[PDB]
RNA sequence: CCUUCUCAAACAUUCUGUUUGGUAGUGAGUGAUACUCUUUGGAGUUAACUUGAAAUUGCUGGCCUUUAGGCGAACAAUGUUCUUAAA
């Protein structure tokens, strides 16, 4: 997770970046053969505005020159709505495992018509849409886990949830 | 107004007063110095209460700079003129677009400086006042104007040659050629320098007699006069030769009750 | 010793890259054609060829001149303090020839004249004169006359 | 013989007493320090005064700075005789203007203009060519 | 055995340093008293270096905003006054490269141009922030078991929200987004977040570092002006370049 | 024996700014730097008419 | 062993005009004609010249603040305390 590191003084880093640049170059032509067998252009374009709103996968346009069920587009036509409260890497890049949209309000102050989700980990709920689905986010957990639709019940603040075990 | 008549008899008596005669071969400083005419301003509290190195430019009928020229074409100092302009300015300006504008009226450019010229060229008090001491037009941008007083040293800013001139080549967001062009016509031909010390007094440089028209004289100080009685209030009016003693000539009585 | 380097690294001489790179510009100025103008005032440097910097003085041209101390052949060197005393000119003896290579893009050069200077500089090349002459001449004179040596190890 | 007095000259400009004193302590201890300054404006006159607590140091400092080259110009340095005694140096200040009230009310200094324009007017008749102003 | 040089030339850039900050004291008294006839420019300004290199100039807004201001290793041999120290000792940025958040208004707005010469300032990036916020941040904390000078980096948001539970802070993913939001609170968060720490950008010393040196310095010789003018127009740097070299 | 491109484009620069006299262009410093000799101008000039233009 | 305020607004369209504001100095020495007060204490102004940044003691303005700062800014003010320009 993206949190600063007290670094450790017994580490030495000139082993570790031999490995670096060894994978990085090793890593880049994989890259290479990734994208050109998957028939789009290897570097990647990013919209510069979209890289200042967040420094991800989704800063990222990939251009041109099925899936397989159920896991890929699982949860199709799916419009979620992640909080501010939610920790948005790993999640967005489950939505972006799903096919299903992002929208992050910590998204919308730098500057919602078919959220029906949303993804939150609080416990007071503030306005409390009924249309709108109150999950926390171990559901999307469990669901890619099974690659099957679970109830949400469990996920729904503030029940108390199954200690998960995936499968290993 | 100023009774013109009484200044025409002033300048007449000033002319009899020049008229009036081992020797050297190359003549005296001094008998250039009595030959000339300077303007003398009391009034109250010419102080900003603060120094102003800045220089009134006043609106003159006559230009006294040609015959300035003409006469130092036989004279043995050379009338120059200096301009100082920014790097970027320097850099589109060239010398042969100022010199086909000039030799349309008949003036002539000098040399023209850059800031840093004066900051590493000149950084030197012998060869910086050696510099300055040639000329005796020196303009500037009025964006370095007021960044002057550092590099220019204060043995310029003690003469009224040696101190520069606000001149402005941008009138829009960039300068333009036409601006300078005209600006230095403006400044050249229709405007005259006026330093502002501090006390109660002040000295106007008009220049000698051999110059101009005596009636032409007349004009241009009782234009500048009037001006500055429009300007300041003002206590008197002596102008004289700085050999000669005074001529009062104007004076208001009341300026010192207006004072307090 | 310190101000006369910090004078002459402003007077560094061309090295063969930045000839041949200005070369390359102009050159390639000429073959557009775009011929942009004739106009350079000069090239002023350290001079550093000793029979060049010789050949600087008996005319003279030489401003200054700096003087390595250490020349394995030394017979080179002795008479320019004694050339550079009759000449009038103001010698300075300087301690390495290493240090006056890299101030001229050498291994080492063992004499450094100059004498072109830009009127920013020239101000500063006299009161160096004025100081060398009050540090070296005035100093060391008589001593100079002196037999050193002689004290046994 | 010499004293542990000492003259220096060709100051460099915004080098101060402060600054003296912060260097020449280096040296050794310092008596006093002192430079000459202008009047109407307190600005360096680029030479000054130093006294050490010894002769022997000021010697020392003298031999090592006296054609020293500093910021431009060089400096010059000599101690003094024996007989030499520091006097009338103070630190001047930017002397700033003051504006003091006119005594006289404003009619007598009317009366003084009426009486001092005659009294330019028969200058210049006193000097004298016409003039009937 | 000090020098002879520098102890001159310090005092000349003391006395252009102090100069320059009296007479920004002077304009600003006459700006903000409004006993206004005399001065330069009313309004005030902001430059905006970027890419030979273009600065872009835009008129003063009168608006609250963020800004991520930097400290940089000052001018080359200044000894600095008591009002530079004093503005800089209140925003916490002695010991260099400590870029910190501040807040753009009218009246914090003065000390922008004197503290100027000595860090820099810009815009950042949301995105750049966040990466700012999450490799980087200490907390001073009170703890279970302390002698209690002691800074934690950003992990419990338990932590966040025991101490900003008042303010209904939790989550740092929050505390990034109401510093970009500044709607709440957001000073709240310069007493919590209120160390920072940046890196040295070159590894310095030896051959293949000390012409990246001499690269850099003439990069930041053409990127920061000095002004000393009083009517000193604020630069702005794009900081989001900027912290793909300090983070 | 002909001339080259640049030094009679040079000439041709000569003989616009100055004309025919040649006082004037032997103190000429733009476009004389080389300084050339008082009748080495009149002699390329006069092979440079003979070539091009009378 | 440093580098110096390198533009502001208003009106106007004239292919750029018009008005206003924005500038503390290198020290020393020579010196013309004067001006103004101050209450004799002189003070502040006025031509012109010299000089490699030259160099030898011109005895203690005033007012205000704090324990040095402003008079070119009054609830105005200031310090010499930045480290990968190290070692």
């Amino acid at each position: 997770f993206k949190f600063p590191e007290n670094i450790p003084s017994d580490v030495d880093f000139r082993i570790m970046l031999t490995f670096l640049e060894f994978y990085s170059t090793l890593l880049h032509f994989v890259l290479y053969k990734l994208y050109t067998d998957s028939g789009l252009i290897y570097p990647p374009k990013l919209d510069l505005k979209k890289d200042k709103i967040i420094s991800g996968l989704s800063s990222y346009i990939l251009e041109s020159r099925k899936y397989d069920s159920p896991v890929a587009s699982l949860f199709s036509a799916f419009v979620f709505y992640v909080s501010r409260e939610v920790p948005i890497d790993i999640l967005e890049f489950l939505i972006l495992s799903c096919g299903g949209n992002v929208i992050s309000e910590a998204a919308m102050d730098q500057i919602m018509s078919k959220v029906t989700h949303q993804i939150v980990d609080r416990p007071v709920l503030k306005n409390k849409v009924a249309g709108r689905t109150y999950i926390q986010p171990q559901w999307i957990f469990d669901c890619i886990n099974k690659g099957e639709l679970v109830p949400a019940n469990k996920y729904l603040p503030g029940e108390a949830l199954p200690p998960h075990l995936s499968p290993w | 107004a100023i009774p013109r008549e009484r200044v025409i008899k002033a300048v007449n008596e000033l002319i009899k007063f020049t008229s009036k005669p081992k020797n050297l071969l190359e003549d005296d400083e001094e008998e250039l110095k009595k030959d000339l005419q300077l303007i003398v301003v009391n009034n109250k509290s010419f102080t900003g209460t603060s120094k102003s190195f800045k220089l009134k430019l006043l609106n003159v009928k006559h230009s006294f700079y040609k015959p300035w020229k003409e006469a130092s074409a036989t004279a043995v100092k050379d009338f120059k003129v200096l301009l100082i302009l920014k790097d970027s300015d320097i850099k589109k300006v060239s010398e042969d677009d100022l010199f086909d504008q000039l030799d349309s009226e008949g003036i002539k450019v000098d040399e023209i400086i850059c800031g840093k010229d004066l900051k590493t060229v000149y950084k030197a008090y012998e060869a910086r006042n050696a510099f300055i001491s040639q000329f005796s037009l020196i303009l500037a941008d009025d964006s370095i104007v007021t960044s002057l007083p550092k590099l220019m040293g204060g043995k310029a800013y003690n003469k009224v040659e040696t101190t520069p001139i606000s001149i402005r080549t941008h009138a829009n967001k960039e300068f333009s050629l036409t601006t300078l062009t005209n600006n230095i016509k403006k400044v050249y031909m229709n405007q005259l320098p006026v330093k502002l010390p501090r006390g109660t007094t002040l000295n106007v440089h008009l220049g000698n007699l051999e110059w101009l028209r005596p009636e032409e004289f007349v004009d241009n100080v009782e234009l500048i006069s009037e001006q500055l009685i429009k300007a300041y209030q003002i206590r008197s009016i002596f102008i004289k030769t700085n050999r000669s003693p005074v001529l009062p000539l104007y004076y208001n009585q009341d300026v010192l009750d207006e004072l307090e | 010793a310190a101000e006369t380097f910090k004078l002459f690294n402003k007077y560094r001489p061309e090295t063969a890259a930045e000839k041949k790179e200005r070369l390359t510009k102009e050159a390639a100025a000429v073959a557009e054609g775009k011929s942009k103008q004739d106009a350079s005032p000069k090239p002023y440097a350290v001079k550093y060829g000793l029979n060049h910097v010789v050949a600087l003085i008996e005319n003279k041209k030489a401003k200054l001149v700096l003087i390595a101390n250490d020349v394995d052949p030394i017979e080179l060197v002795v008479f320019l303090p004694a050339l550079c005393k009759k000449m009038g000119v103001p010698y300075a003896i300087v301690k390495g020839k290493a240090r006056l290579g890299t101030l001229v893009n050498q291994k080492t050069s063992a004499v450094a004249a100059l004498t072109e200077v830009r009127a920013e500089d020239e101000a500063a090349l006299a009161k160096l004169v004025s100081t060398i002459d009050a540090n070296f001449a005035d100093k060391y004179d008589e001593v100079k006359k002196h037999w050193g040596g002689g004290i046994l190890g | 013989e010499y004293s542990g007095i000492i003259y220096v000259s060709r100051l460099p400009h915004g080098f101060h007493e402060k600054e003296l004193s912060k260097y020449f302590a280096q040296f050794g201890d310092l008596k006093e320090v002192r430079l000459a300054r202008n009047k109407k404006t307190g600005n360096s006159r680029h030479y000054g005064f130093l006294e050490f607590v010894n002769k022997e140091d000021a010697m020392i400092a003298q031999e090592s700075m006296n054609n020293y080259l500093l910021m431009g110009h060089l400096l010059q340095v000599r101690v003094l005789p024996k007989g030499a005694k520091i006097e009338k140096l103070y630190k001047y200040k930017k002397r700033v203007l003051v504006e003091k009230g006119i005594t006289k009310p404003v009619k007598q200094l009317k009366d003084n203009m009426k009486q001092k324009h005659e009294e330019r007017i028969k200058k210049l008749a006193k000097s004298g060519i016409e003039f009937k102003w | 055995f000090v020098r002879a040089e520098s102890i001159v030339a310090k005092t000349l850039a003391t006395s252009r340093e102090k100069e320059r900050i009296k007479r920004v004291s002077i304009l600003e008294d006459k700006k903000a008293k409004n006993e206004t006839q005399h001065i330069a420019s009313g309004k005030d300004f902001i430059l905006k270096i970027t890419e030979g290199l273009i600065r872009e100039k835009t008129t003063y807004d009168g608006k609250p905003a963020l800004l991520f201001i930097v400290r940089v290793r000052g001018p080359l041999a200044v000894n600095i006054p008591n009002k530079a120290f004093k503005i800089l000792s209140l925003l916490r940025l002695v010991e260099t490269n400590t870029g910190v958040f501040v807040k753009l208004t009218k009246n914090v707005y003065p000390l922008l141009k004197v503290i100027a010469p000595y860090v820099v300032i810009g815009k950042p990036s949301l995105s750049s922030i966040r990466s700012l916020i999450q490799k980087r941040g200490r907390i001073i904390y009170k703890g279970e078991n302390e002698a209690e000078p002691h800074e934690i980096v950003l992990n419990d948001n338990n932590i966040v929200e025991e101490q900003l539970g008042d303010h209904g802070i939790i989550c740092v993913e929050d505390i990034i987004h109401e510093i970009a939001t500044m709607g709440e609170s957001f000073s709240v968060c310069n007493f919590f977040l209120q160390p920072f720490k940046l890196n040295r950008e070159v590894s310095g010393f030896g051959s293949l570092n000390r012409l990246r040196k001499i690269k850099q310095r003439e990069a930041e010789s053409r990127t920061r002006q000095f002004s000393n003018a009083a009517t000193a127009p604020v630069i702005e740097v794009d900081i989001d370049s900027l912290l793909a070299k300090l983070n | 024996r002909s001339q080259s491109e640049r030094e009679e484009e040079w000439l041709e620069k000569l003989y616009k700014k100055h004309g025919d006299d040649y006082k004037k262009m032997f103190f000429d410093k733009k476009l004389n730097i080389y300084q050339q000799s008082e009748g080495d101008l009149k002699r390329r000039l006069l092979r440079w008419k003979k070539r091009n233009g009378i």
